[PDB]
């Protein structure tokens, strides 16, 4: 696999090849990051939370979506 | 050894099994997005 | 230039069992040479 | 021209060849049983000619059923006609895929 | 379900490849199980002979060599008279299990190589269908090519025969030769000499490549399709292939000098008129243009494919082997269950979209369908492209049926997946049932559990218990064996090259035993081996064949004595009984084939010395034979060894 | 009355050909040639060796045949029938395809 015994490099195809590798990347962060918000809301707010924890789980997702984001601008 | 009987039941099985799946491999063919 | 040579030593003195493993070496050199040499050319010739 | 019109010259050799017509003319069989018995009793290539015609045109439906299921399919088609297509069809596929096994199985008792 | 549509539709496709592969690999395994793995029949006892020697000594002492060991005044040449590609695919498959110090045997790698090689058909076919059409229609292929019954006759464990390692070889030829008409890359091209040069060297049947492809490029030629892709694809085939096809010894200097291979030759002539025709008016103008504006003949054994009546008046041993008779509507469909329905839809498919690949394989099923019309035994050729076309078929209406459905009217959509998937299964089982009853049955192994092994126990005595010279003759059918495990040194081998010594030999029997006994001393034959089969039943004794030795031993200048229509009765009617004709009675055959037989009681109510094979009682109840001593009979009758006596001592005239 | 139309064809194909294409068809001639100067001594002498005449000759045609295949491929008008076959794919596959040919030619010939 590590050989490429190319000839002649196209821009497309290389393109075509990135794109999906962000989508992947995208794709695999997006579930990440609902099941992780679904996971803390669903252990942090049962019957006590204080909005601590909340706060905690409230920033760490911000911080999810800002990589995400990022790595959508870096696709556009 | 392995009786006669024994590798037709198993001939039998694996072509019904196989025929099937590609019946299911079609399906998920025509379904592709 | 050495493949071509072969194809002629591979006439007088040597037997198609010899003159094969010479060739499967010559050949994977000349091949991969060739092929770094094509690239480079492709990417001039843009 | 007339890509079609190739077609069916094809289909017209498949069921002639189908039929064994090369083993009628080559070495000609009486078609008859010997009451009447069409099929021959255990060989298993032993062509009458009736059982070889028979048994050919019953392969030929079981072609042109499915090509007349495809075409039904096409859209912008009447309900009433499109019924009687795919009911024509389903006929001839299932009717051949039948007969053709009884005659197989009564050209050769003991088969399955 | 979290797996994504990619890593889903891959491993479908691997599955059920794999699946596929292993069922046809053990499916046609079925003559091993039952008998112990021993090679079968007539021919792969001559295959297994050569390859056996190929591995021993190196491949540069097989290309020429002698085999002083068949037609033994003459000697056949076995290096420069057979395709050596079966004994180079196997000599390789043994070499290479040998450096990786597996060490099986020569005689365990032999056998087990047309299953593996049935193995492999099933990838190739499933890619030369997944070029015409898409994947989705492959794998529908593969499957079926999987458990075809019509091919698995010809391919089961124990058949060493270069015809179910030739399906392999045409397929990958006509993938390579698909691919490069669809793309027209050189090396594509090449790519198919050499499959080609792979499959000339293994298969007598490649005169069908040479004029198949100059078919296939004559009709895309007459309807306006030959672009330069079809162009640079045929010439480099022709040029490469040909050259390479010619190195092979026994094919000599055959493509450029027959009749058989001037297609090739003919289309290339009339590709470059056209292509520089072409070039020509688009470098010029209407009015301009308009001013401008040895060989051998078809061999009787290829014609006998066209005429099938050929054979019949003319050659009288092509004829005799039963798998020589045009087929009839119970061998298609005994064979081919669901395909032969299958094969209209297909073609109307594929005219339905014409393409530069397509036209091939609608010629190809055209052509093969109809030289498997005239001869059973090219039933190879039809079934892997029958196949082919009912991937290509039963896929299509799948498709149009899988859209239809709500979850992708509905009860009749569904009615054709269900009624689809109880075809392919029905098909399944009468696959394995054609596998199992009839199409495995070891040729040496006369059984009803009772086991009749004569056929080796005499062979064996024959190695045993003779001068390590002897010359045992036997009718042509037998050479193979006799030279393989009896061996010694048989008069007539199997391949019948030569059509005097063979009419010698049948001269020799049927006939007075003085004039046999005189054509028995020419070739210094000294054992008789003639196969009885009356007291067991056997179908194919020598008597019943006996009628091809009396009309091959009266058809050549040496001998016209033997004139048909003079053994039978005045009614023209083979009778063997005491009511038959009196020089029948008295041929060496007969009076060798049923000596002191006249006594036995073979059936529980019947007279004695009874047939059982012709049903009538023997009319030369006692007689002695005057220069065939006797030296061994079988157990069950089944195979007589007589022994010609010498030249008397005082120099009496008899004996 | 036929040499005219030769004449402005040839000036024609003089003017409107790239060069690196015209030498391809000078070395095209020279097989042509080569080819010609064969034949034509086998027939003023006949055959007695018949694969050497054979295989001195089809190294020629094979060759002649390749050499057509490359000005077909390397043409930049005839760049729509082949789709992703550069001009360097197309002068390495040559390359292989013309090795081949000529192993087989040396094998072949005494
Ligand atoms: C029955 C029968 O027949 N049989 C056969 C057999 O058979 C068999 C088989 O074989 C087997 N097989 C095997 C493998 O084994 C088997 O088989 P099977 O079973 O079957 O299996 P398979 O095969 O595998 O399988 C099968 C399957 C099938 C096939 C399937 C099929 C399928 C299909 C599909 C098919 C198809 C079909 C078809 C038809 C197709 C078609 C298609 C289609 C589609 C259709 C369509 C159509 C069409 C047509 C199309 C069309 C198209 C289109 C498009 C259109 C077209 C268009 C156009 C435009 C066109 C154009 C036109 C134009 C152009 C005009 O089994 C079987 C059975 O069992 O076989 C056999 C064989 O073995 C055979 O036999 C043979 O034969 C032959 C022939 O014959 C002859 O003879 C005859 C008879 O008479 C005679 O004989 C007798 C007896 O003998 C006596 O007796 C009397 O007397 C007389 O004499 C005649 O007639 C004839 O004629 C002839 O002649 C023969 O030959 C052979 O013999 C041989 O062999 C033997 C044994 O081997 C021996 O012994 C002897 O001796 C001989 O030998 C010889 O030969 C060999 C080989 O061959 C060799 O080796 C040796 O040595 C010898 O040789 C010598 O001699 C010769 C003589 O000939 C010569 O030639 C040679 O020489 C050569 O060679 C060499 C080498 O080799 C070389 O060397 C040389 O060269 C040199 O010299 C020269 C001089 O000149 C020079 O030139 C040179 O150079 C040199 O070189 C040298 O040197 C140098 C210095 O110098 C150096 O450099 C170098 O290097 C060196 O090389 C040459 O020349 C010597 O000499 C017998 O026999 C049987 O028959
Ligand atoms: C998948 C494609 C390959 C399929 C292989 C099938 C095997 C077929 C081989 C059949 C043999 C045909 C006859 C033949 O090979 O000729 C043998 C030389 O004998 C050999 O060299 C046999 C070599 C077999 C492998 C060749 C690979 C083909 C690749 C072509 C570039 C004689 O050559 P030599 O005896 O070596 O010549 C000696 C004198 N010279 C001066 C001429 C050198
Ligand atoms: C069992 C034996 C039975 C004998 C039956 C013989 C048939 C076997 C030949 C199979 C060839 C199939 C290919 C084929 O049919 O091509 C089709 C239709 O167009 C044509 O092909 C026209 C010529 C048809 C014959 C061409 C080859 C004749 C025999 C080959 C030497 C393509 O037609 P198209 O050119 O695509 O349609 C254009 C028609 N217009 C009206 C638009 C002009
Ligand atoms: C003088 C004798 C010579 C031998 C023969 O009789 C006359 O001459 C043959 C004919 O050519 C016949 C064929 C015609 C084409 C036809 C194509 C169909 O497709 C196919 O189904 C039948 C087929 C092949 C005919 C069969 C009988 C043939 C072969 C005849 C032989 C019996
Ligand atoms: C003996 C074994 C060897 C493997 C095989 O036969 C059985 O012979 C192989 C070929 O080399 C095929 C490849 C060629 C290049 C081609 C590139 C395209 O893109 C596309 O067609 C796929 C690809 C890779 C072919 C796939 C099938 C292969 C591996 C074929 C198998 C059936
Ligand atoms: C078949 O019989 C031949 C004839 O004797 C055997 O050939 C001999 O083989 C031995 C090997 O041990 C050699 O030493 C002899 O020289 C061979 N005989 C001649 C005349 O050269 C052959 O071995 C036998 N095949 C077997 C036993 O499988
Ligand atoms: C009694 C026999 C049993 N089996 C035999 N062998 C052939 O009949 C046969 C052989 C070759 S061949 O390629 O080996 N040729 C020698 C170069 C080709 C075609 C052949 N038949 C196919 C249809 C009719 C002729 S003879
Ligand atoms: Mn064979």
């Amino acid at each position: 696999v590590r050989l490429d015994f190319s000839i002649t490099k196209d821009p497309a195809a290389e393109a075509r090849m990135k794109v999906a590798c962000i989508t992947e990347q995208v794709l695999t962060l997006v579930n990440k990051r609902i099941g992780l918000y679904r996971h803390f809301d669903e252990t942090v707010n049962r019957y006590k939370q204080s909005r601590d924890i909340s706060t905690l789980n409230s920033g760490k997702k911000s911080l999810e979506t800002e990589h995400k984001a990022l790595t959508s601008e870096i696709a556009l | 050894m392995i009786t006669d009987v024994q590798l037709a039941i198993f001939a039998n099985m694996l072509g019904v099994s196989l025929f099937l799946l590609v019946v299911l491999y079609h399906y998920v063919a025509v379904n592709n997005p | 230039a050495a493949m071509l040579g072969l194809m002629y030593v591979y006439w007088t003195q040597l037997n198609m069992f010899q003159t094969l493993k010479y060739l499967a070496i010559l050949g994977s050199v000349t091949f991969l040479a060739g092929n770094r040499m094509l690239a480079q050319q492709a990417v001039k010739r843009t | 021209p007339s890509a079609m019109t190739v077609y069916a010259l094809v289909v017209v050799s498949y069921f002639l060849i189908t039929g064994g017509i090369i083993y009628d003319v080559i070495v000609e069989p009486p078609s008859v049983g010997s009451r009447p018995v069409a099929f021959l009793a255990y060989r298993v290539n032993g062509q009458y000619i009736m059982e070889g015609l028979a048994s050919s045109f019953l392969f030929t439906m079981g072609g042109l059923g499915f090509i007349i299921l495809d075409r039904s399919n096409a859209p912008n088609i009447p309900k009433l006609n499109r019924f009687l297509l795919l009911f024509i069809g389903f006929v001839c596929v299932l009717l051949s895929f039948f007969m053709a096994r009884v005659f197989m199985r009564m050209k050769l008792p003991g088969y399955l | 379900l979290r797996l994504s549509y990619e890593k889903q539709d891959t491993l479908l496709k691997l599955l059920i490849l794999s699946m596929a592969a292993v069922l046809s690999f053990s499916t046609r395994l079925f003559a091993v199980l039952r008998f112990e793995s021993v090679i079968h029949e007539f021919d792969p006892y001559f295959n297994y002979r050569t390859t056996r020697f190929l591995a021993e000594e190196g491949f540069y002492k097989f290309h020429n060599w002698f085999d002083d060991r068949a037609w033994y005044p003459l000697g056949r040449i076995i290096g420069g008279t057979i395709y050596p590609g079966l004994m180079i695919t196997s000599a390789a498959i043994y070499h290479v299990l040998h450096f990786f110090h597996i060490t099986i045997d020569i005689r365990n790698v032999c056998v087990f190589l047309a299953p593996l090689f049935s193995s492999f058909t099933t990838i190739v076919t499933y890619h030369l269908t997944k070029e015409l059409k898409d994947a989705g229609a492959g794998l529908l292929a593969a499957a079926m090519i999987a458990v075809v019954p019509g091919y698995i006759s010809r391919s089961v464990a124990g058949s060493y025969d270069n015809e179910g390692i030739a399906i392999f070889c045409m397929l990958l030829t006509y993938y390579m030769w698909i691919k490069a008409v669809k793309t027209g890359s050189i090396c594509w091209a090449a790519k198919c000499a050499l499959a080609y040069f792979y499959m000339v060297s293994s298969w007598g049947g490649y005169v069908f490549l040479i004029n198949l492809i100059p078919l296939h490029v004559l009709v895309l030629m007459l309807t306006g399709r030959f672009s330069h892709r079809i162009y640079v694809a045929y010439c480099t085939v022709y040029c490469l292939g040909t050259i390479l096809s010619m190195q092979i010894s026994f094919v000599g200097f055959q493509p450029v000098l027959s009749s058989e291979h001037m297609a090739a030759f003919g289309v290339f002539g009339l590709c470059q008129i056209h292509a520089f025709v072409d070039y020509l008016r688009s470098k010029l103008n209407p009015q301009q243009f308009e001013v401008l504006f040895k060989i051998s003949p078809w061999t009787g054994r290829f014609y006998s494919l066209l005429d099938p009546s050929y054979a019949k008046n003319n050659i009288p041993i092509i004829a005799s082997v039963s798998e020589h008779q045009p087929t009839t509507w119970s061998s298609y469909y005994f064979d081919l269950q669901l395909l032969v329905f299958m094969f209209p839809v297909g073609l109307y498919y594929c005219f339905s979209n014409l393409s530069d690949a397509r036209i091939f394989i609608i010629m190809y099923g055209v052509t093969s369908m109809y030289f498997s019309a005239v001869m059973v035994r090219l039933m190879l050729v039809l079934a892997p492209v029958m196949c082919i076309l009912s991937g290509i078929g039963v896929s299509q209406v799948l498709s149009t049926y899988m859209k239809n459905l709500d979850i992708s009217k509905n009860e009749v959509a569904s009615g054709m997946i269900l009624v689809m998937a109880f075809f392919l299964i029905t098909y399944t089982f009468h696959s394995t049932w054609v596998t199992s009853e009839a199409y495995s049955s070891p040729s040496i192994v006369l059984s009803a559990r009772i086991i009749f092994d004569d056929f080796r126990e005499a062979y064996y005595w024959l190695r045993h218990n003779t001068p390590e010279d002897a010359k045992v003759m036997s009718w042509w059918d037998y050479g193979y064996q006799i030279t393989a495990m009896a061996n010694r040194t048989i008069l007539v081998d199997n391949n019948t090259w030569n059509n005097t010594h063979i009419s010698r030999v049948g001269q020799a029997m049927a006939s007075t035993e003085e004039k046999a006994y005189e054509i028995m001393r020419e070739l210094d034959v000294s054992y008789v081996l003639v196969i009885f089969g009356g007291l067991t039943g056997y179908s194919s004794d020598d008597i019943n064949k006996f009628l091809w030795m009396v009309r091959i031993g009266g058809s050549t200048d040496t001998g016209k004595h033997i004139k048909e229509n003079d053994y039978y009765t005045p009614t023209g009617e083979f009778r063997v009984d005491r009511e038959g004709s009196p020089v029948l009675l008295n041929c060496l055959m007969y009076k060798m084939c049923y000596y002191r037989f006249g006594q036995v009681y073979t059936e529980a109510k019947r007279p004695p010395g009874f047939d059982r094979v012709r049903n009538a009682e023997i009319g030369n109840k006692d007689f002695e034979l005057d220069v065939l001593e006797e030296a061994y009979t079988t157990e069950h009758w089944l195979v007589r060894i007589y022994k010609v006596k010498d030249l008397d001592n005082r120099g009496l005239s008899r004996t | 009355s036929v040499v005219s139309v030769i004449s402005r064809f040839l000036e024609e194909y003089l003017s409107s050909t790239p060069q690196r294409l015209k030498l391809l068809d000078a070395y095209l001639l020279y097989i042509l040639l080569t080819g010609a100067l064969q034949f034509g001594y086998c027939l003023l002498v006949g055959t007695f060796p018949f694969n050497s005449f054979l295989s001195g000759f089809i190294s020629c045609v094979g060759s002649f045949i390749l050499a057509v295949c490359l000005r077909i491929q390397i043409n930049p008008q005839n760049k729509a029938d082949f789709q992703g076959i550069s001009p360097e794919r197309a002068f390495a596959d040559f390359l292989f395809a013309s090795t081949i040919l000529h192993l087989v030619v040396m094998n072949f010939v005494g």
